[PDB]
Order: structure tokens, then sequence, then C-alpha cells
């Protein structure tokens, strides 16, 4: 039985403005099987009011998933993205890079 | 330009756990229009674009009848396929089908897709020419010969080049606004030494619909394929697309450096240089 | 809109 590893993009909707709402997109694809567990850290602390995409695949049957939440960016916080599948032997952390 | 309508339909055995989980998609182009969850509360076909929100009521029944109807189909091929390959009762599996069809910017048929995936597997699909199945194994075989038997490829061609085709103008006209555009990227560059005699270039399109774009990094007009680091297109969430490419070049070569972005919403392909 | 399904593997 086939598993493919998820990539991991943790990104803005729009450009990074602290203290302007924006959107935290954790997308997660390329995976098999669809069973994947994704969190919205906060400073280390997962975020309650996530929501996620249907979820849809692409021609070589592989999974895609958005998690996203509304939120405010500042200087001080750091966001990152917790990953778990069965393809993972440690649930994979990916930190949003506002500089790139 | 060219169009899709495209379904995609998940099932997923949970053993002990309670009925399969069946998730339904449906798309044009890159915009979703509408979603089925087997463990949504609505137990209805749902809208997910404002302009399928106009359909009236014979939609909406008539397209919960067919998605319920499709769970159901999966529902027994999940159980068919495990006994198919002498899988025991007690491990979770996965039943994965597309199809849909194209048309070209005459609005006439261009393709037709039908395929069906077992455990993340090319299982069966329907070729080109929308008559004969491909089968993967021998099992898929035995399926091949049932819906030969049953003429499924007449039923679904005629399907794929007209009622497919057909709703798929429809939908283009009623989500005209939003499906016949082309929003074109924003692009910018950035810079950051990455070490002190090299720095890293990289090149960002963001609001740009279709997800369909080509960003490519030149030196000195020579394209530079394996030295690009290229990121899978995103969504922003709002029904936009992100990308970026990055060279690593050295400290002071980067005006021989040209980022090219393509893109259906842009008069010209944009040349952008540090 | 959906094809109108008809056939199991």
């Amino acid at each position: 039985m086939i598993q493919r590893t998820p990539k991991i993009q943790v990104y803005s909707r729009h450009p990074a403005e602290n203290g302007k709402s924006n959107f935290l997109n954790c997308y997660v694809s390329g995976f098999h099987p669809s069973d994947i567990e994704v969190d919205l850290l906060k400073n280390g602390e997962r975020i309650e009011k996530v929501e996620h995409s249907d979820l849809s695949f692409s021609k070589d049957w592989s999974f895609y998933l958005l998690y996203y939440t509304e939120f405010t960016p500042t200087e001080k916080d750091e966001y990152a993205c917790r990953v778990n599948h069965v393809t993972l032997s440690q649930p994979k952390i990916v930190k949003w890079d506002r500089d790139m | 330009g060219s169009h899709s309508m495209r379904y995609f339909f998940t099932s997923v055995s949970r053993p002990g756990r309670g009925e399969p989980r069946f998730i339904a998609v449906g798309y044009v182009d890159d915009t979703q229009f509408v979603r089925f969850d087997s463990d949504a509360a609505s137990q209805r076909m749902e809208p997910r674009a404002p302009w399928i929100e106009q359909e009236g009521p014979e939609y909406w029944d008539g397209e919960t009848r067919k998605v319920k109807a499709h769970s159901q189909t999966h529902r027994v091929d999940l159980g068919t396929l495990r006994g198919y390959y002498n899988q025991s009762e007690a491990g979770s599996h996965t039943v994965q089908r597309m199809y849909g069809c194209d048309v070209g910017s005459d609005w006439r048929f261009l393709r037709g897709y039908h395929q069906y995936a077992y455990d993340g597997k090319d299982y069966i699909a329907l070729k080109e020419d929308l008559r004969s199945w491909t089968a993967a194994d021998m099992a898929a075989q035995t399926t091949k010969h049932k819906w030969e038997a049953a003429h499924v490829a007449e039923q679904l061609r005629a399907y794929l080049e007209g009622t497919c085709v057909e709703w798929l103008r429809r939908y283009l006209e009623n989500g005209k606004e939003t499906l016949q555009r082309t929003d074109a990227p924003k692009t910018h560059m950035t810079h950051h030494a990455v070490s002190d005699h090299e720095a890293t270039l990289r090149c960002w399109a963001l609001s740009f619909y279709p997800a369909e774009i080509t960003l490519t990094w030149q030196r000195d007009g020579e394209d530079q394929t394996q030295d690009t680091e290229l990121v899978e297109t995103r969504p922003a969430g709002d029904g936009t697309f992100q990308k970026w490419a990055a060279v690593v070049v050295p400290s002071g070569q980067e005006q021989r450096y040209t980022c090219h972005v393509q893109h259906e919403g842009l008069p010209k392909p944009l040349t952008l240089r540090w | 809109a959906l094809w109108e399904i008809q056939q199991v593997v």
C-alpha cells in the first residue's frame, strides 16, 4: 500500500503587515493516505479556530488540503505548522518565514 | 482559453469506526463550486461558489440524489475490492474517482476523463477515445469485463461529450465574473545573502488566477533549469494562487539574472531584474 | 452537474 509524504508550505494570504488582520495558511500536498493531522501553532501553542478546505487530490492521486485561521501578525509573535502523517516518524514542524 | 469541469471522489473505509468516509468536490477550472461530506450534518450537496447558489431546488435535490448514489456505489466497491485483493476486513483502504471534461477556446468538447484508483494506485481508467478501458491488474480486468458488458463506456461518453460540456458552459455563464476572469500576478523580488560570497534571488507571483503560471530564471538569457528552487503553486485562500522561484547567485553577478513570469492575465511576459 | 453513476467495480 503506497504512502507519499506531505509537502508543507506555511504562508500569509496577503503580504504580512504587523497589526493588520490577515490569514495564516498551512498547505499540505503530495501525501497518501488522506489520514493527516495538521495544527497551526502560535508560539508553540495550538490554535483552536483553524478551518480547512474539502479534501481533493491531483492527477497522481496525492491529496492536498489548505488549513487556515484569521490572525493579526506582530514583530514578536512566532507561527509554525505541526503536521503528523504515517510517513513521519516524528510530527514535522515548519516555521512561517515572513522574510522571504 | 480552454476550461474544465472536474469531480473528485474519495472513499476511506474505517473498520469498526462507522460507514466509510465519503468526500465529493466539484471544480470549474481552479474554482471549487460544490462539496459533499458523509460526516457533515446537511447530508446534502452544498454550494462553495456564489454563482451556483442561484441554481434552484431541482438542481440541489438532483445533485444530492446523484452524489448519495456515488457514495453508495463506493461503499460496495470498497468491500468488493478488498475481496478481489483477498485483503482483511480490519485494514482501512481508499477508493478515489475523478471524471470531467475540457472544452477548447471554441467551447466545444476537447477531452473527457474517468479514472479510478484503489489505495492510491491506477485501477481502471477510460481511454482517450472514451470507448475502451485501461485495466492495471487482473482484478481491474474483471471490472473491465463487468463494465464492457453493461456498456459503461457508452453511457459515460454521452455524459462527458454531452451533459458535462453543457453544464460547464452554463457554469461559465452563471459565474462569468469569477470564472471568465484572469487575475494577473503581482510580482516582486527579494535578495538574501546566504553566505559571504553568494546571495538568494527570490521571484514572487501573488494574487494570480488561473493557477497556471511559468516562473523561470535566466543568466545572460540562458535558463537555469537545474539551479532554480521552485515551490508548488499554492492557494491564497481567497480564490487566487501564489508561486516563487529562487536562484543562488555569486555576490556581484546579480544583474546577469532575469526572472521571467508567463501568465494568461499578462499581455506580454514580464522580465524582472534585481 | 454529476454523471448518473451506474455499475459497481
